């Protein structure tokens, strides 16, 4: 039974599934500050799903036969250009930050739908709550408009208040200049030309605006370079807890009746994420958008519905 | 409303204007009384004093139209003594829509309902003549 | 008509006069479509009672008992109002003008 | 009704209480039973349009047992005509 | 049937006021269909006289029907006298 | 809400109304309409914000005065003639009370204020419900009550509301309003040719019920509620652009399409009884309403407007709303005219 | 007189109709309700509705009026503001009092009145029944009818209340 | 066709659309006269039935 | 009384099966089989034969009963107007049909 009020009905209840492990981590930080390797070790030790950071091809690995599009199907955002022309007059730099954060909000439905339908829980990499220092440091070092900021705020308005926080908050705290020491050994050209002023407004919204919101309602876990490597010790932490905040306890078979049926409908995930608000970094003209519907009309296993596409081996369609 | 309208088509046209002329000044200020009374109660006035000079405006202005259709169309009547005849009403409609302009200090509102009420009045003229029904009696 | 009628009648009109005629609390709205039922309860009774319709003593009954219900839906309304703004005032329930 | 199931099934949930002229408890009738039942039966079958003016006289004395209008009009005459009388001393009533 | 008295039983231990409030319950609406005297009651009701009993009008074809009170026909309350 | 608990309160709705319709007693008309008024403001208040309370409460208000109003009618029925049956009433007072009463129930003008403000403020699928399943009750008593109503405050009830919902929808954005606006003119249609034929009633209201459902699932299956977020459909699914200009095209009433059949039906009622300024008026207006639909048209499928980069992620993802019943009303909204003589099962 | 009963209890209703629908604090609003809600039930009374008038009482003042100002003193008012210091309230009140009198006054003077309707003023007893020698409470017996005829208004009485349960507890969960 | 079949069938067609015209004149006039004055099938509205009246013996005589 | 088809309407002769009322019906239960396809992204002609089948059955299905209500109605119509004028010979006399020879027509030139 695809879920739904009958599945519901006959007893498919989450309290049921979900256990004291059934638990959304997410793991936050500068940029090169080591969480990713964090995020697979805990997600490792304690069973978790683990999901790499929702970037710029998130949302083409979970559709169609999982690998990257073209880059015209994302509208040509581009990280590497992010860097190399931060200011380039053809909007690349909102117009990525608007397209990732609808990719994070993807995936945080994502791994909401897998703890409700499963009960394991889930390593997230970054989220659509912390989404938001990113373009604060776009913002102040005037790579973006203050429109694109308000048009920002609309979007994560009217999405952000219909999913639960996580349980656990994991923070990792490398300084700036560990952080371009990082960066240069990492050896990515465009990455270099990363000012440390950048990254220290990366960590100004960290530390000034996320981690004491999120204090609040979430378990707020910190560790420095050196302390993140003894994963033994986070994970230590982290069954140690005592979950005594946030609207998780709150939470019943009803309430997470309605928020599971909202999180497996990606469409209904994404409704307002084009809101139509005319903003110049966002806004395609018709004549492009018409062209490049029917190219990705064009794509291999694209032109129907998921099954009934006969060019890429799907059989009995006379009779589905 | 029944009573006014009884005594106005009571009257043979082309006579009697003053009689005629307080049927449709007292029908043109019930018209006036009707509006005011919708417009004040959806569209609150700022003070007492407001409200009563936006009725009084409204009501005079319909009770100047109803007199001018009336007056107008019943001199038509006798001075070209043609009684049964829709061009008096024309006549008298017209009239009333230039008072509208007047009255909104306005010219293509003045055109505009010259030929508008001007054309219904002449309307109204010819339904009395032939009898057509506006709301007519369920027969089949 | 009987001379009771007269006021039973009058009643209910000042009633829907009151109802219609809003000032600000929600909640007098309320008592004046309380009041309607009961002028129409006392009207109803009157003539059932009078006409010696035995099976009709019933209704003013169930018409208690529905209005009563209809009555206890209005109040869990007017606190629902009152928990969003503070007050029952009718005046903070303009949002759908636009 | 709009859609009559009570007669299509043959149940009655409501058709008991239309009149004051049906069964009732213990068989106690309504003051004006005589004359709904005669109205009622005068009017059954040929429809409103006819029974307005057919079955006016059944009806006009129906609506008189209901509301007792004339005959309370009849009494305010007689008693007004007899308080002029009296206030004039020209009747004494009996005991 | 083992699984329903080990309910039972629980139940009987956490809760026995909502038990006994069900049994109850139960019993009310069971106890009338399995009852013998259940009949008397709606002979007894229909017996008591709230109206005046009407007389027929004697068209010499009904046997059947006292022409007296205190004569052999009609319904008896010998039945009720015993009860 | 519980989906248990969902599905017997709309089954409370559609019992109330039900009641309504079968009932020969007026307390049980009374009853029906208290029943369906309970049951549906649940469905008004499930998405609990400020807007949703405002709107169940404007609609308790509205629902309930016009229930007093009904029983009062009732109540006056009953003096001057001593029987509850559901019929003509015998009281010209009490004709013009129920008149009005369920005139405020189905929202026409001049009792309109509060349909475009409560369908506003409630959920697409709680609009839906509004605006054709409550006009059920409301009219089978217009139905049976016919001959006793005042024709002169009945002709007047019906042009004012085709005069208002005609203009009201000239000025609408928001696409909730819009149909709000298009319910008024439609009952004023529905209205103006009851003393003539009910029958003829009752094809207006059918047709318009399917017309109306197809529009408010096309709007649910796109989670559209504002002209521009309607705009954004042929970038996403473009048989859905081709088939909400059908529909609209049939609600302005344009042959060969079905919404033209009701239209044409009540002119020729009306034109029997010697009726002809009233449906030559009522047709010359009803183009105010094809305007504001034509307009509909005009930024949803005739043009393509402008489009928003993050729309491609939602070309990766289908439809998975359960858009019940829309292929089938989609084809009776559109393509029912040359079956119009099937309407005489409706006599 | 004491044959003008239900007539000077009418006059009565009125005023108590005419002290809340002129809405002064809903305080004083409730408590002119229940005020018109007794004296309704004496009318009543005085018709041989022994039962009816007793449930006005017993559910229209102990419980629905009850309820009323348990959320009056809950939700809307906790200090009534002086009766009729407002002045709308002042003229309403003191404009249906008039009218009121002004009825009264007439109908007591001509023994009836024409206001907009003509209505006897001769006294409601007039009317009255003038055979009643049951062994029964007529009103009784219509009432406990409901249980063998009005099985179908029991039916729909009993799930309109059981909905109205449901319906409040969703409504106030927000 | 030859004109004698296009004659002949254009005569089926006039009878076939001037009986139905005369139909419709008289469907015109039947209903006029039974809304007037009620004595047909149409345009019956309903009034109460008689077989609701209860003629037993009541509880007291004068009814 | 709340009867779809009553007992009276079965001396009427059944619709054919080749209606082409009946065909139109179908044709429309066609049609709503592919915007069915349609709105689901589905191959319009293919997809879900089975699917399409019940869509036409069912258009077909109703409409048949429907189309024989629709008949009857009509013949009780007429069985209602013709008992309605025999019974009341006064108020549809005869005409008296005079020739064109006999009868005066004013002569409008177009000149
Ligand atoms: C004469 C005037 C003009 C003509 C008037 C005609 C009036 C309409 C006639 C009724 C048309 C109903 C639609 C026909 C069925 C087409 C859909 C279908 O094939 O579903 C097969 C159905 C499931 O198909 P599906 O893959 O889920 O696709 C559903 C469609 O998208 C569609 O799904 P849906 O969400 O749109 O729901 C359709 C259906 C619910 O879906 C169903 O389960 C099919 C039921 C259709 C019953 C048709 C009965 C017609 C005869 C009346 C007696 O609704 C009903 O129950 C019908 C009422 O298979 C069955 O179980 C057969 C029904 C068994 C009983
Ligand atoms: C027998 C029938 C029954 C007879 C009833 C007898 C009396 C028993 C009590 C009945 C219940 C009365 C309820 C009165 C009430 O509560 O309304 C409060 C209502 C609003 O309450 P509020 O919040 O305190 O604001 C006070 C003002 O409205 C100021 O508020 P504002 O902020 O809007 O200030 C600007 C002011 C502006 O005032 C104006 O501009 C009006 C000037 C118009 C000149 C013409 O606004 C208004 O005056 C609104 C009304 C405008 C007139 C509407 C057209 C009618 O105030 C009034 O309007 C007082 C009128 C009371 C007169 C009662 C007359 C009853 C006759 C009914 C018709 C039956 C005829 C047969
Ligand atoms: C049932 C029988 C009732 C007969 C009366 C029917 C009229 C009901 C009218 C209801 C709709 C009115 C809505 C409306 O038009 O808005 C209120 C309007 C205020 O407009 P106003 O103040 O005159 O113009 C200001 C422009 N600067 O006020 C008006 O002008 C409306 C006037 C309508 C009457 C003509
Ligand atoms: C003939 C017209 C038949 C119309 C059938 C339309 C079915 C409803 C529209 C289908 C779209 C999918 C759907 O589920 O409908 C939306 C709505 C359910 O609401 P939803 O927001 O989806 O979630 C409910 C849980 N709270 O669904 C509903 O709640 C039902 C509301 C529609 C019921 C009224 C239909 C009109 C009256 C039909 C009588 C015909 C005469
Ligand atoms: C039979 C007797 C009754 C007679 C009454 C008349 C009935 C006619 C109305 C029937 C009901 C409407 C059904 C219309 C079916 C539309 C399906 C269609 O033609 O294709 C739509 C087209 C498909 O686009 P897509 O989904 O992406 O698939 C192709 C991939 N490129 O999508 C598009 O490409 C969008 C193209 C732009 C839109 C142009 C719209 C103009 C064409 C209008 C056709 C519909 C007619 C509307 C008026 C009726
Ligand atoms: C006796 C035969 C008479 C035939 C003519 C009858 C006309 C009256 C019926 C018209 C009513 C609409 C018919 C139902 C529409 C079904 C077609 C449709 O909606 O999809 C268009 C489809 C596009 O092709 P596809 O690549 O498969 O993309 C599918 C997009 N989801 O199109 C396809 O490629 C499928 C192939 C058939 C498409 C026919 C499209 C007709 C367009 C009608 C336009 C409106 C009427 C004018
Ligand atoms: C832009 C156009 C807008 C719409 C215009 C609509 C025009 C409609 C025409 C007006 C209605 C017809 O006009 C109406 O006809 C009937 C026919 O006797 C008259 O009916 C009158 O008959 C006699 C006199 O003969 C009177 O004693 C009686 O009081 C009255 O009933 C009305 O007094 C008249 O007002
Ligand atoms: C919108 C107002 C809301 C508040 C309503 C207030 C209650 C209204 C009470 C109405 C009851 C009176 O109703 C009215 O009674 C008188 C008494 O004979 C009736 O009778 C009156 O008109 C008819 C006309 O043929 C004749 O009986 C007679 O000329 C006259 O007495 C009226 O036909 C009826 O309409
Ligand atoms: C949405 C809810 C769905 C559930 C629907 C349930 C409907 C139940 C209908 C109950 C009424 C059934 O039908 C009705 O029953 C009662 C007995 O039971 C009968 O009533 C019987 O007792 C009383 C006492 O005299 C009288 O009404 C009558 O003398 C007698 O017939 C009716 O003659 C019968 O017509
Ligand atoms: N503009 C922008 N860049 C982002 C965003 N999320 C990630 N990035 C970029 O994606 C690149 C990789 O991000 P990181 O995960 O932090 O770097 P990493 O070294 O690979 O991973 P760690 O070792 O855990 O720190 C960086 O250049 C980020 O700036 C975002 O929301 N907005
Ligand atoms: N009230 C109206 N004017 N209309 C109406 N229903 N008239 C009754 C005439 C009629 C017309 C068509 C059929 I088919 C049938 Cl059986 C009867
Ligand atoms: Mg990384």
């Amino acid at each position: 039974l695809q879920y739904g009020p009958l599945a519901y009905i006959l007893g498919e209840k989450a309290t049921k599934k979900m256990t004291e492990k059934s638990k959304l981590i997410t793991v936050d930080g500068n940029i090169c500050s080591g969480k990713s390797k964090l995020a697979k070790e805990i997600a490792e030790k304690l069973g978790l799903k683990h999901f790499p950071e929702a970037g710029i091809h998130y949302v083409d690995s979970t559709t169609g036969d999982g690998k990257p599009l073209p880059v015209q199907f994302s509208g040509n955002c581009s990280l590497e250009k992010f860097y190399d022309d931060p200011k380039s007059n053809d909007g690349n730099s909102y117009r990525l930050q608007a397209w990732l954060y609808a990719s994070r909000l993807l995936q945080y439905a994502d791994a909401l739908e897998h703890l409700l339908s499963t009960g394991q829980g889930v390593v997230l990499e970054r989220s659509i709550y912390s989404d938001f220092v990113f373009l604060e440091a776009m913002y102040r070092q005037g790579f973006i408009r203050k429109q694109c900021v308000d048009h920002y705020n609309q979007v994560k308005k009217v999405t952000i208040c219909e999913y639960l926080p996580p349980h656990v908050v994991v923070y990792v705290d490398v300084p700036v200049p560990e952080v371009q020491s990082r960066i240069q050994k990492k050896g990515n050209p465009h990455e270099m030309k990363i000012t440390s002023a950048y990254l220290q407004d990366i960590e100004n919204a960290y530390k000034g605006t996320f981690l004491p919101e999120m204090s609040e309602k979430c378990e707020v876990l910190q560790y420095s370079a050196w302390e993140a490597q003894d994963a033994e010790k986070v994970v230590e932490d982290i069954e140690y807890l005592k979950y005594d905040k946030g609207p998780w306890l709150d939470q019943n078979d009803r309430k997470l009746h309605k928020l599971r049926m909202l999180v497996q409908d990606k469409l209904e995930v994404l409704n307002y994420t084009s809101i139509p608000v005319f903003l110049p970094e966002v806004t395609v003209g018709a004549h492009q958008s018409d062209q490049v519907f029917q190219e990705f009309t064009e794509l291999p296993g694209r032109k129907y519905r998921a099954g009934y596409n006969e060019d890429v081996g799907d059989k009995w369609i006379w009779l589905k | 409303a029944k009573t006014v309208l009884r005594q106005y088509w009571d009257i043979p046209e082309g006579t009697e204007c003053h009689r005629k002329t307080y049927a449709t000044t007292s029908i043109g200020g019930a018209a006036g009384l009707v509006v005011s009374a919708y417009s004040v109660a959806l569209k609150t006035p700022t003070s007492f004093l407001e409200g009563v000079a936006r009725t009084g405006r409204y009501t005079f202005t319909a009770a100047a139209i109803g007199a001018i259709f009336g007056l107008t169309s019943c001199i038509s009547a006798q001075v070209r003594e043609k009684p049964d005849d829709p061009l008096n009403y024309l006549i008298g409609g017209c009239a009333g829509g230039l008072i509208l302009g007047a009255r909104t200090r306005s010219y293509g509102i003045g055109a505009a309902a010259c030929a508008y009420m001007g054309l219904t009045a002449a309307l109204v003229k010819m339904g009395q003549l032939e009898g057509w029904q506006v709301f007519a009696e369920p027969k089949v | 008509m009987s001379m009771v009628y007269m006021n039973i009648m009058m009643a209910f009109t000042v009633s829907l006069v009151g109802l219609l005629m809003y000032r600000s609390h929600l909640m007098s709205s309320l008592l004046c479509l309380e009041g309607m039922m009961l002028s129409l309860f006392v009207m109803a009774a009157l003539t059932i009672l009078n006409s010696h319709f035995t099976l009709a003593s019933m209704m003013p009954i169930i018409l208690l008992v529905f209005a009563a219900c209809e009555a206890a839906l209005g109040l869990s309304l007017l606190v629902m109002v009152s928990n969003t703004y503070g007050t029952d005032y009718v005046q903070n329930l303009n949002l759908l003008q636009c | 009704p709009f859609f009559d199931v009570q007669k299509r099934l043959g149940v009655d949930l409501d058709r008991w209480m239309t009149i004051q002229s049906a069964e009732q408890p213990h068989k106690i009738p309504s003051r004006c039973h005589a004359f709904e039942k005669e109205w009622i039966e005068c009017a059954h079958g040929i429809g409103s349009i006819r029974a307005e003016k057919e079955c006016k006289i059944e009806f006009e004395d129906f609506r008189e047992c209901l509301l007792r209008q004339k005959t309370m009009k009849r009494l305010h005459a007689i008693r007004r005509q007899r308080e002029k009388l009296i206030k004039e001393g020209k009747y004494t009533p009996p005991p | 049937a083992e699984r329903v008295a080990a309910f039972l039983k629980n139940v009987w231990a956490k809760e026995p006021v909502l038990v006994a409030s069900f049994a109850i319950a139960g019993l009310a609406v069971i106890l009338p269909t399995l009852s013998p005297y259940t009949k008397y009651s709606l002979m007894i009701n229909r017996a008591t006289p709230y109206n005046y009993p009407v007389p027929l009008r004697d068209d010499g074809n009904m046997p059947d029907v006292p022409s007296h009170p205190q004569d052999p026909q009609g319904p008896s309350l010998e039945w009720l006298k015993r009860l | 809400m519980n989906p248990i608990i969902f599905i017997i309160i709309l089954l409370t709705i559609m019992l109330g109304t039900i009641i309504v319709m079968i009932s020969s007693h007026w307390l049980l008309v009374w009853i029906g309409f208290e029943m369906n008024m309970l049951a549906i403001i649940p469905i008004m208040m499930k998405n609990h914000n400020p807007r949703a309370t405002e709107a169940s409460t404007k609609y308790f208000l509205t629902q309930s005065t016009a229930s007093m109003l009904l029983m009062m009618a009732v109540i006056i029925n009953l003096m001057f003639s001593g029987q509850w049956t559901v019929m003509k009433l015998f009281n010209p007072m009490a004709s013009m009370l129920m008149t009005m009463a369920l005139a405020m129930k189905l929202g026409m003008a001049p009792f309109h204020f509060w349909v475009p403000e409560v369908t506003q403020g409630i959920p697409l699928s709680s609009g839906l419900i509004l605006l054709t399943w409550q006009k059920l009750a409301p009219m089978s008593v217009l139905y049976q009550i016919f001959p006793s109503i005042n024709l002169n405050l009945i002709l007047t009830l019906s042009v004012l509301s085709i005069l208002i919902g005609g203009w009201g929808g000239l000025n609408q954005t928001q696409l909730r309003k819009i149909m709000a606006y298009s319910s008024i003119a439609h009952m004023g249609w529905m209205t103006a040719v009851l003393p003539y034929n009910p029958t003829m009633t009752l094809l207006n209201l059918i047709i318009y019920i399917i017309m109306t459902s197809t529009m408010f699932t096309m709007f649910m299956a796109n989670s559209t509620t504002t002209t521009l977020s309607l705009s954004h459909t042929w970038n996403k699914t473009p048989i859905m652009t081709v088939l909400i200009l059908a529909t609209l095209l049939s609600m302005g009433g344009l042959p060969p399409l079905s919404g033209f059949m009701p239209k044409w039906m009540i002119i020729q009622e009306m034109t029997k009884n010697n009726s002809i300024i009233l449906p030559t008026f009522m047709a010359i207006t009803a183009l105010l309403n094809l305007y504001f639909y034509m307009r509909l048209t005009y930024s949803t499928t005739l043009t393509m407007f402008p489009s928003t980069n993050n729309m491609k992620m939602k070309w990766q993802f289908p439809l998975m709303k359960k858009m019940t019943f829309l292929p089938t009303m989609v084809v009776l909204s559109t393509m029912m005219l040359p079956l119009t003589p099937m309407l005489s099962v409706l006599e | 007189m004491m044959l003008y009963i239900v007539f000077i209890l009418s006059v009565i209703f009125v005023m108590g109709f005419v002290g809340f629908s002129s809405k002064p604090s809903p305080i004083y609003g409730g408590l002119g309700l229940i005020v018109s809600g007794g004296v309704g039930c004496g009318i009543v009374l005085n018709f041989g509705g022994s039962f009816l008038g007793l449930m006005v009482f017993l559910i229209y003042l102990g419980g629905m009026m009850v309820v009323f100002g348990y959320t009056t003193a809950m939700a809307t008012e906790q200090y009534p503001e002086i009766w009729l210091s407002n002045k709308a309230v002042l003229g309403a009140f003191v404009t249906g009092l008039l009218m009121e009198f002004f009825m009264v006054y007439y109908v007591l003077k001509d023994k009836e009145v024409e206001v907009v309707f003509e209505f006897n003023g001769l006294g409601d007893w007039v009317i009255y029944d003038t055979g009643d020698s049951g062994f029964f409470s007529e009103e009784a017996m219509g009432i406990a009818a409901l249980y063998s005829y009005g099985t179908w208004l029991v039916i729909v009485t009993g799930w309109s209340l059981l909905i109205g349960v449901v319906v409040i507890m969703e409504i106030t969960r927000g | 066709d030859g004109p004698e079949k296009n004659y002949e069938r254009t005569m089926a067609i006039l009878q076939i659309e001037a009986e139905k015209a005369e139909l419709r004149l008289k469907e015109l006039e039947v209903r006029r006269l039974m809304r007037a004055r009620g004595d047909g099938p149409w345009f019956h509205y309903p009034t109460i039935d008689k077989e609701l009246i209860d003629h037993s013996p009541k509880a007291t005589p004068d009814n | 009384t709340f009867q779809f088809l009553p007992d009276e309407a079965r001396s009427l002769p059944p619709p054919k099966l080749t209606d082409p009322r009946l065909a139109f019906v179908g044709f429309l239960g066609y049609c709503s089989g592919l915007i069915d396809n349609a709105i689901r992204r589905r191959p319009v002609l293919l997809a879900g034969l089975h699917r399409q089948l019940l869509y036409i059955t069912s258009f077909v299905f109703v409409g048949y009963y429907l189309l024989k209500r629709q008949d009857y109605m009509y013949a009780v119509r007429d069985h209602d107007m013709f008992s309605y004028i025999k019974s009341h010979p006064e108020d549809f006399p005869e005409k008296d049909k005079k020739t064109y020879g006999e009868v005066f027509e004013e002569f409008h030139p177009v000149r």
